């Protein structure tokens, strides 16, 4: 953040509409700077959202990170399989498996 | 759901007498192609090919729609079967 | 607030709407939040409940396309969960089908 | 990093020295023993499973390397360290059924 | 990349759909997610604004010979719908006097030059005999929509204001769904619905929505 | 390869107003089975509602 | 010669080429039975002036839904040297194929702690949530799960 | 009364980023028009990146050429990176040339010059060969739109060219402040802030330029109801 209060840019008007909300829920002290405030959520792992389908924040602080996350060995690709027909069993003349 | 399936399960005893005459109504028109049918080319079920609207193949969505309608008859012991069988065979050759 | 005689609330003196549309285009304006309970005037009875309760309603009204009906089976003054929803598609099932 | 050194498939440095060649397919080092060991590179191997276990080299030409570093990547190492996955920016939220 | 069709379907003066398929992907969200702002915000028309009535101080009073109280007419005066023919014209006010056993209905209000009510039988209040009614209602053209404790606007003491619903557009709703067009597979289609009041018309509505957008555009021009 | 595009196409015409059955793990009532019109998608995995 | 046009001249795939479902890997001819063919199957035959051919495509295609990049192929033969394999086999041939796998719709992903889902959707970049300095998400994992 | 066009300043910097302000803009229409900008300017706005390789003595993607460190699947990722602006305009499409040896680091420079074709980023590291290590590729850069990923455009100039995954747009970034504004009777508007990060194919500028036009081209759509 201070990166950004000094490049130029101060507060944005929908962190504060966020912040309205904040207070009400009870993660933020009313009655502090925006930078104090949005301090507070950061310390709570949360920060403001913008969908980005609207532009319009989420109506809440979210909590944002950075998680390790693996690719496990179950993949569709060796999972999708149908049949219309095919081979069948030697006695049952029902179909395999 | 269905559309209008409440009133389908009006007309019939028993859910599954609907079913059962549901299920003969559509192959009597499959068999047939149709031309016993008893819609009105503007209630004809219309699929959208890519070309443009075409009657719907699905003789079932016919069958239910024309279950709708009233124009049809259903109950028990009311024909012999082989004086059907070709009473429409004859009204509507396949 | 008790204020003069009955109990009441803030909101519900400051806005006052004649039709379930305009409290939305408060909501719409920042002017009020759904979660705040407000009057509105909503098929004669004048009410006390929330935009978003109102909006609800409006939900059920509009899917089985009877306002009317619609209006008996919610239990709006309540916030929706688990059983009231399930009490409410058993409703809509037997006498809407 | 422990896990990466028993499970035998990170490639490590037999004793202090430098590196004389490096390269996709093998890594030679010189020893202060006069030593030309030349380690090769099981590149692009396929496991019971069929995942691709694969060595990739850690070192450049004259890297003065003492004893224990490390001179190749297993698989799911990166540096030495197990990497099963990946660290991702994540943010948790409903997402509209999704 | 085909001309995207755009197909309407209107009742009346008061509702219309309109959708438009298809669209890359992404932009069915891209397109009328703005319009909803603007539709909402930036559509002139105009509203009740201010209210005087004969022997009432404040808005949380019962009229004498009246049923409705004061708040319940201020609502249907909520209401009302009019619009304003003559391009220059920006402000009214409406007079309206009677009494003994009558029921008043937008009709009543004293007409005005260019100044067409467009609901005239919504009903604004009934008296019983013995029951007057005699009222000043002032009326602006705007947009969007203004609490009445922060326009404030007082022709004279005892003057009450009453919340300005400009918006001749009542509610937008879209909806953009999944399409496809032969082989690719990920286009939007926008159905978007839009409800008047019917002083301006959905359609209507929408083409002045494009047309602020477009405008918009053009505000990158002349940089410094 | 030899799969054009009007193949697609096709099918869509095919399974028009017909559906199909879909069954999960145990089957322990009735509806471990239930029908469903299904609608064409690309990628592997189902669509359930 | 379209179906063959990825095979040397002994019947494997050229190292280094993209075979997908359908697609043969290896060539292999097998000689007809006592149904060598029958008077329905001469007769179609003596029309086309083609006649009875006596070996049969046996061929080893790919299976539904797999393929890839043949990466290598090993013939081991008897005959050769090194080599001898179980009694009345002339010759096997292995052909290994690679796939570069990119994440996908039906994958399934997980954290160390148990939390594990499968990928539902993948939003391009302009749907995805983002923070106030335009940097987007990679993940939504959804709080229910918590 | 209804406020009139706002100031359009312009805040350049280098090849790569801009700065973009609008003031003043009534309330809500900082996203109404920052929004959807930054949505088009993701998605849609044209730009560079490779598309094929033919690395002499290869044939397939997993492959490995002696005395270079690096294996082709790291190539192929180290050559995503590359941004190539074209200066022609009707230029669709070129093909760079490399050949090094010996022990040296080819970076993105060392790729032949052409006319019509600027690498914005020339340290770009590709390869680490040692002595006898040889390199001749043949890269080739396309001009094109969005994500189009190598199972999907297939395009092989010689036969034993692998196909890569091409991110053609050249937006690294987009964001958008809205700030409290003024215009002295009126409070609560907004003042727009347009950010854009580039790699410089296209530039911070002409991506808001060509941005605004498809916007602007979209909503021409509405003309002819049916
Ligand atoms: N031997 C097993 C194992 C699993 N299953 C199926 O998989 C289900 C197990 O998933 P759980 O996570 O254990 O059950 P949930 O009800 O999904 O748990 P939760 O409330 O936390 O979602 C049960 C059952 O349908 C099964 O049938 N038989």
């Amino acid at each position: 953040f201070g990166k950004r209060k000094g490049e130029g840019f101060g507060v944005d008007k929908r962190e504060v509409e966020v912040l309205r909300r904040a207070e009400k829920l009870g993660l933020v002290t009313p009655g502090k700077t925006p930078e104090e405030q949005l301090k507070e959520l950061f310390l709570q792992g949360k920060v403001v959202l913008y969908d980005g389908r609207t532009g319009e924040p989420i109506e809440g602080p979210i909590v944002v990170g950075q998680m390790f996350i693996m690719k496990l060995y179950h993949m569709v690709e060796d999972k999708m399989h149908a049949r219309s027909t095919g081979p069948y069993s030697l006695i049952t003349q029902q179909p395999l498996g | 759901a269905e559309p209008g399936i409440d009133k389908l399960f009006g007309m019939v005893d028993s859910k599954y007498r609907l079913t059962v005459v549901v299920a003969k109504r559509a192959q009597q028109l499959l068999r047939h192609g149709f031309k016993n049918t008893v819609l009105e080319p503007e209630e004809r079920p219309k699929m959208q090919t890519l070309e443009g609207l075409f009657d719907d193949p699905n003789a079932v969505t016919w069958a239910m729609k024309e279950l709708l309608t009233g124009r049809l008859v259903f109950g028990e012991n009311l024909v012999p079967e082989d004086r059907l069988q070709k009473e429409m065979e004859r009204l509507y050759p396949v | 607030i008790k204020v003069a005689g009955r109990e009441t609330s803030v909101g519900r003196l400051k806005y006052v709407f004649a039709n379930p549309d305009e409290a939305l285009l408060a909501v719409a304006h920042g002017i009020v939040d759904l979660q705040d309970v407000v009057t509105v005037r909503y098929m004669g009875k004048r009410l006390e409940t929330s935009p978003g309760r109102i909006l609800f309603a409006r939900i059920v009204a509009e899917a089985v396309e009877d306002e009317k009906v619609a209006w008996e089976l919610i239990q709006l003054d309540v916030p929706q969960e688990k059983n009231s929803l399930k009490d409410l598609v058993y409703q809509a099932f037997l006498r809407l089908g | 990093e422990r896990v990466v050194r028993d499970s035998l498939a990170a490639l490590y440095a037999e004793e202090d020295g430098e590196v004389a060649k490096v390269d996709g397919n093998r890594i030679v080092v010189r020893y202060e023993d006069g030593r030309l060991v030349e380690y090769p590179l099981r590149r692009f191997y396929r496991s019971n499973q069929g995942t691709a276990l694969d060595q990739r080299p850690r070192v450049v030409v004259g890297q003065r390397v003492r004893k224990g570093d490390l001179l190749a990547d297993g698989p799911a190492s990166e540096n030495g360290f197990l990497a099963l996955g990946q660290n991702v920016l994540v943010a948790i939220m409903p997402f509209d059924g999704y | 990349l085909k001309a995207p069709v755009f197909t309407v379907r209107t009742q009346g003066r008061e509702y219309g759909e309109f959708v438009l398929e298809p669209l890359e992907r992404g932009f069915g969200v891209t397109l009328g997610n703005p319009l909803r702002r603007i539709l909402l915000s930036s559509i002139p028309g105009t509203a009740v604004t201010s209210v005087y009535i004969e022997d009432v101080l404040h808005e949380f009073s019962t009229i004498p010979g009246v049923k409705e109280d004061v708040v319940e007419i201020i609502l249907n005066l909520k209401e009302l719908v009019v619009r304003f023919l003559n391009p220059s014209l920006q402000t009214v006010t409406l007079l309206l006097k009677a009494e003994g056993p009558k029921e008043v209905k937008a009709r009543d209000f004293l007409p005005v030059a260019d100044v067409e009510i467009m609901n005239p039988d919504l009903h604004i209040a009934t008296l019983e005999e013995g029951g007057r009614l005699n009222m000043e209602v002032r009326v602006d053209r705007g947009v969007g929509y203004v609490p009445a404790e922060k326009h404030g606007i007082k022709d004279r003491i005892n003057a009450i204001p009453v919340d300005a619903v400009f918006s001749p557009v009542r509610r937008v709703a879209f909806q953009v769904e999944d399409t496809r067009l032969g082989q690719r597979t990920d286009l939007d289609k926008l159905t978007l619905r839009i409800w008047t009041d019917g002083s301006v018309t959905p359609l209507e509505a929408l083409n002045q929505a494009v047309e602020i957008l477009r405008e918009h555009l053009t505000y990158f021009s002349n940089p410094q | 390869r030899d799969i054009k595009d009007e193949v697609w196409d096709a099918l869509e015409e095919v399974i028009h107003g017909k559906v199909v059955l879909l069954n999960r793990a145990p089957t322990l009532h009735r509806l471990g089975i239930q029908a469903f019109q299904p609608v064409l998608v690309e990628g592997q995995s189902i669509q359930l509602h | 010669e379209a179906a063959l046009r990825d095979l040397d001249e002994e019947g494997v795939v050229r190292i280094g080429a993209e075979v997908k479902p359908g697609d043969i890997l290896v060539g292999r001819t097998s000689f007809k039975g006592e149904s060598e063919p029958t008077p329905e199957e001469r007769l179609l035959r003596s029309i086309f002036g083609e006649k009875a051919r006596d070996v049969k495509d046996t061929s080893l295609r790919v299976p539904p839904g797999e393929g890839g990049i043949v990466v290598r192929t090993v013939r081991l033969r008897r005959g050769d040297p090194g080599v001898e394999l179980k009694p009345g086999v002339r010759e096997v041939v292995r052909v290994y194929v690679a796939q570069k796998r990119k994440l996908q719709v039906g994958d399934k992903l997980a954290n160390r702690h148990g939390n594990k889902g499968v990928v539902a959707k993948i939003l391009p970049v302009e749907d995805m949530p983002h923070l106030p300095d335009g940097t987007p998400v990679d993940v939504i994992l959804n709080p229910l799960g918590v």
